[PDB]
């Protein structure tokens, strides 16, 4: 009798993790990076979902802000630590948010025949303040501590509603539209809400708001007090513009002496009067003496032929504007003009700047010569680390071994249009870069082919991590090493090049390949039509095992989109032609692709070929397509299993206006078939 | 109701002008076939545009099977929307199957259409006894089974006859319009129109009629032209374009534009 | 003159059940908690470490010293050069040398790694904490929150009407 003393082991452990203080959680969670994982951790329990909600910082709100379901979410949607809103891609893409202008419903220029009644939509300005309010109230609840804020802005009313809640901390923005500038606005008054309210303001983007020179010489050179502060700076405005001029950027530069990083394409042609010379040089090296980052470009057009023409600036001004800017560490400078003789102001560079360590020239001639018993030009700018060329037409392999003896600490390697560069100087270059050389690029050598390129990187071929090339096919077996760093690969192929033969040419193991982008150029309508059979040869890339994430990029690839003259082939089968075993890549996790563009057409439109080549991959996580398409292709693709993240992205200037007009994707079909996808039970 | 086909048909109200000027499109086409020609005329004229029940932008749940087999409830369609337009009169301009909409109301509602502009019409396509619409039947029934075989490659064979001249743009805008239609409601309409016959109705038209004929049409013989211009009531010229096909507001917006500002200057 | 051997100043660590630990202090430097209080200068007579019993203070202070190790062995640059081609695969070994052994270092029981966690923290070790941490985080990488509540014997607290509610909430998680 008891003979009952044997059950005492039912005592549950605890998840320590749980057990430990909860500043040590916030400080592991700290670490996690990856979205998904945050908010898988954060769906395992409570505590942990309030932990995940304190420990983000950056967020892209996805879906309708304006929608009463991301209004109504409740107090557990809120996130005091977030310090980087992105509002550009809330649904509808491409759309004015919170703007205050009224839309244009049936507007056409005519007096109304008054003499109607029938549903005249009455415009109440009072109501959409009041819903634009309340968002915004909304949003600075949900996320208070916003500094660093990406918008797109087809209006500025859309700043003057934002700008208030968080005007006090917002230090950088960015501007988005691809859309065309409304010509009604004034100038610079884009931007005077921020010049007027954000007095924390000390980075600038606008690389791709689409906008003129003018705007913003008005609205920076009017607003010394807020001017004066800026730190960073970007000037791209989509690289829609021809370009700054010297008139333009010399007021800019008097009212901001306190500059520290600049993008921005600018005038170069010395055709102009206005272009950038070496005057409009050294007055922005004297207005900002302390600049570090600098990125200036020269747009151009492809009909350009062959910019033999020099540029307006000379050697001695940019061995001056050197001297005068010590900070400099960050520096491109692209050109299609050419400058002769640049090695003397790469010395003064070396010189006067030896913190330097990114350079990037465009159409340089010159440079490193090895033409002496010293090293000469950039062979002597040892703390390189990154180094990408441009029409260096008289590069030479002795350069390319001065430069290595030199730029020993050079980690990136690039060169473009250096077509007397041979596989033995990039194999020379490789060698003695070895322990540095991590990156390489090359782009159209003339001499350096696939097979040749690929075969010269032996030294690096276990130590390079991400490559770009452009395919150029010519007309004992040595164990060639597997990729065994390379991560990611860049492809250029010309408009018909087949991808095949690149697993041929030394690329067929690479294990740690996870991302990969193909860009395709060239006109299809003069290139002959391929056999039917004819495929690009996207499956012969599964030989890759982590190849997760895809950047093909066609929109570049313009032909007839959808009827080509008879011997032709049209942008459908040429979509057929590109996309065709996409589905062998098992891990494609992430996919970006540009629709081809026809020129008579505004529109990337996507056909269903693809259509049907993309439902295909239930590997495929996140889709991006950067066009437009048919209302009736968009249900196909409920029956991939896995997708959320595809939004139609029209981020090529100019964005099509959509309205009404279009049979093309609208956006109340995008908005339910955002519920309809969102309505799909998906795995965990 | 007139209001709601206003949405589902896409009517737009633009341009300035007293003078109403109605635009119908045609076969495996929308109301956007026009945007070349439509500056035109939208200083003289209040422009009406419309989108047939037919066109894949309008939702093809409502495509009526059972009652757009006749050119009737398309008619009946384009009077609830210059109805709900409060339009009492306008010039009505249309393409292909649209003229013989515009024949059947101008029938029915002589006080509403004031002149007609036609560019490619035929009231039949089937050739008879002493009438030449320019197809067998045999060929007919071809092209509805290569459609319903296979619509891509019979659109693909079709679009090029369509255009005629050799302007890749106006192939390719036909293409995406006829591409974008629905198969089954394709070979539906496509049966509805070839078998429409509207000889005998022609000289109830009392309007004015304006002919446009091109110098090679794949569909419409020149003895259309003059069929048209002998059996049609109203006061019927026929306007010739020194260019090829059968839809020109695509592939010569020139020349048409010329065409219809001339017509639509006084009516 | 006989060589005077660089003798390692050692510090005396008795554990939270009595045990004693004799180690060099700059072993004893790396921990931020025992930093201080070398300098405080009551490590004469040894510190108490009531919360660190004896298994995981041995693991820590292999820990602690193989990084030590790890930092004299690594070729120190010559004062203001860049280091050779050679200098620079001498340390790059290293690293990848204790990269593996932080691997397996962590590859311990839940309990014991939690143990990790907790100690790295108390004696702010931050690399310790760090390669625990984020340990953590890699064991709870690709799963979903069920069998995570499985693998930390977690009992799911949520009721149906609610996890049917936070799912769809956070649909963008997963996708």
């Amino acid at each position: 009798m008891a003979e009952e003393e044997e059950v005492e082991e039912g005592r549950s452990s605890s998840s320590a993790i749980l057990d430990l203080p909860e500043p040590l959680l916030l400080h592991i969670l700290s670490f996690l990076t990856d979205v998904r994982s945050r908010h898988r951790a954060a769906l395992a329990c409570g505590r942990m979902r309030a932990a995940e909600r304190a420990t983000r910082s950056e967020l892209s709100l996805r879906g309708d802000p304006r929608s009463p379901g991301f209004l109504f979410l409740s107090h557990a949607f809120r996130f005091p630590a977030l310090e980087h809103l992105d509002l550009s891609l809330v649904s509808p893409w491409g759309h004015p948010l919170l703007s205050s202008v009224p839309p244009c419903g049936g507007g056409g220029g005519g007096a109304p025949s008054a003499s109607s009644s029938s549903g005249m939509n009455v415009y109440h300005p009072e109501a959409i303040s009041e819903q634009n309010a309340f968002i915004a109230a909304r949003l600075a609840g949900c996320f208070p501590a916003v500094t660093s804020l990406a918008v797109y802005c087809r209006d500025p009313t859309t700043l003057a509603n934002l700008t208030p809640h968080w005007q006090a901390s917002l230090r950088r923005v960015k501007l988005v539209r691809w859309h065309q500038r409304p010509p009604t606005l004034p100038d610079g008054a884009d931007l005077e809400p921020l010049l007027e309210t954000c007095a924390a303001l000390r980075e600038l983007d606008l690389s791709e708001f689409y906008c003129w020179t003018e705007d913003v010489v008005r609205a920076l050179t009017t607003h010394p007090s807020a001017t004066a502060a800026l730190t960073h700076l970007d000037l791209g405005l989509a690289a829609a513009t021809d370009g700054f001029k010297s008139s333009e950027l010399g007021p800019i530069a008097a009212s901001c002496p306190n500059l520290r990083k600049l993008v921005a394409p600018c005038l170069f042609n010395p055709r102009f009067s206005d272009c950038v010379g070496d005057d409009a040089l050294l007055s922005l090296a004297t207005s900002c003496p302390r600049l570090t980052v600098l990125r200036l470009s020269e747009p151009f057009e492809a009909a350009a032929n062959i910019q033999r023409e020099e540029a307006a600036i000379t050697v001695a001004g940019l061995v001056a504007f050197f001297a005068a800017l010590p900070a400099l560490e960050d520096f491109t400078m692209d050109l299609q003009h050419n400058v002769l003789e640049a090695a003397p102001a790469m010395e003064a560079l070396a010189r006067r700047c030896p913190r330097i360590k990114f350079l990037t020239l465009g159409s340089f001639q010159g440079l490193c010569k090895a033409s002496w018993l010293h090293l000469d030009g950039v062979a002597v700018c040892g703390g390189l680390e990154s180094l990408y060329m441009k029409n260096c037409q008289d590069l030479t392999d002795a350069s390319l071994a001065a430069i290595g003896r030199g730029c020993r600490r050079l980690a990136k390697f690039g060169i473009h249009g250096c077509d007397l560069v041979t596989s033995a100087g990039i194999r020379r270059l490789a060698f003695t870069l070895r322990p540095t050389l991590k990156e390489v690029t090359v782009l159209h050598c003339r001499l350096l082919h696939t097979a040749e390129c690929l075969t010269a990187l032996s030294p690096i071929r276990d130590r390079i991590e991400s490559l770009e090339i452009n395919c150029v096919w010519n007309t004992e077996f040595d164990d060639l090493g597997s990729w065994e760093m390379l991560r990611s690969l860049s492809l250029w192929f010309s408009a018909g090049q087949l991808l095949s033969p690149l697993i041929s040419a030394g690329l067929d193991s690479c294990p740690v390949l996870e991302e990969i982008s193909i860009k395709v150029e060239g006109d299809c309508r003069t290139c002959p039509r391929p056999a039917p059979r004819t495929i690009f040869g996207l499956s012969d890339l599964a030989g890759f095992p982590v190849l997760a994430k895809m950047k093909l990029d066609l929109s570049e690839a313009v032909g007839y989109a959808l009827t080509a003259p008879t011997g032709q082939m049209d942008l459908s089968l040429w979509e057929r032609f590109y996309l065709h075993g996409i589905e062998s890549l098992q891990t494609l996790y992430e996919l970006d692709y540009w629709p081809p563009q026809d020129k008579d057409v505004h529109h990337r439109s996507l056909t269903l070929p693809a259509v049907g080549l993309i439902q295909r991959c239930v590997g495929l996580r996140k889709l991006f397509i950067h066009g437009t398409t048919h209302e009736h292709f968009m249900t196909f693709f409920l029956s991939i299993p896995n997708l959320r993240d595809m939004q139609l992205r029209e981020d090529y200037y100019p964005a099509p206006e959509n309205d009404l007009m279009f049979t093309e994707m609208r956006a109340e079909s995008w908005l339910r078939f955002e519920v309809q996808l969102n309505s799909r039970q998906i795995d965990d | 109701s007139g209001a709601k086909l206003l949405q589902i048909l896409n009517v737009r109200v633009v341009g300035s002008g007293e003078r109403v000027v109605v635009l119908s499109h045609g076969f495996g086409t929308d109301q956007s076939a026009w945007s070349r020609v439509l500056p035109y005329l939208t200083r003289d004229h209040r422009v009406v545009l419309y989108d047939l029940v037919c066109a894949g932008s309008v939702n093809p749940d409502h495509f009526d099977f059972r009652r757009y087999d006749n050119l009737d409830a398309y008619v009946d369609d384009l009077l609830a929307i210059l109805d709900a337009l409060r339009i009492p009169r306008c010039a009505f301009v249309g393409h292909s199957v649209s003229a013989m909409i515009g024949i059947l109301a101008s029938i029915r509602r002589p006080d509403l259409f004031a002149k007609l502009v036609l560019i490619g019409a035929s009231p039949r396509f089937l050739n008879d006894s002493d009438y030449h619409g320019g197809f067998e039947l045999e060929e007919i029934q071809q092209v509805f089974d290569a459609m319903g075989a296979n619509y891509s490659a019979w659109a693909t064979g079709y679009a090029p006859l369509a255009v005629g001249a050799d302007v890749p743009a106006a192939v390719q805008e036909f293409s995406r319009t006829l591409f974008n239609m629905r198969p089954d409601i394709s070979l539906h309409v496509c049966q509805t129109v070839f078998k429409t016959d509207l000889r005998g109705v022609l000289g109830m038209v009392r309007a004015p009629c304006v002919v446009v004929q091109t110098t090679r049409d794949v569909s419409v013989p020149a003895s259309v032209a003059a069929y048209l211009k002998a059996h049609l009531g109203g006061r019927t010229t026929v306007e010739f374009l020194q260019t090829e096909g059968h839809l020109p507001h695509l592939s010569a917006p020139s020349l048409l534009a010329q065409v219809l500002r001339r017509a639509l200057a006084r009516y | 003159m006989a060589a005077e051997a660089e003798t390692k100043a050692m510090i005396t660590l008795r554990s939270c059940e009595g045990q004693v630990f004799e180690v060099a202090e700059a072993v004893a430097m790396e921990s931020q908690t025992i930093r201080h209080m070398i300098e405080d200068k009551c490590a004469d007579t040894g510190i108490p470490l009531p919360n660190v019993s004896a298994k995981i203070l041995s693991k820590v202070i292999e820990y602690c010293s193989k990084h030590v190790e790890a930092r004299g062995g690594a070729a120190a640059a010559a004062d203001g050069d860049a280091p050779a081609p050679a200098a620079v695969e001498a340390n790059k070994a290293v690293e990848d040398e204790l990269k593996t052994f932080d691997a397996e270092f962590v590859k311990v029981d839940q309990s014991t790694l939690f143990d990790l966690i907790l100690a790295a923290n108390y004696l702010n070790i931050k690399g310790l904490l760090d390669l625990t941490c984020q340990t953590v985080a890699d064991m709870i990488k690709g799963k979903t929150p069920e069998e995570i509540r499985k693998t930390f014997n977690i009992k799911n607290d949520f009721t149906p009407e609610e996890e049917e509610e936070v799912r769809r909430e956070n649909q963008w998680a997963f996708e």
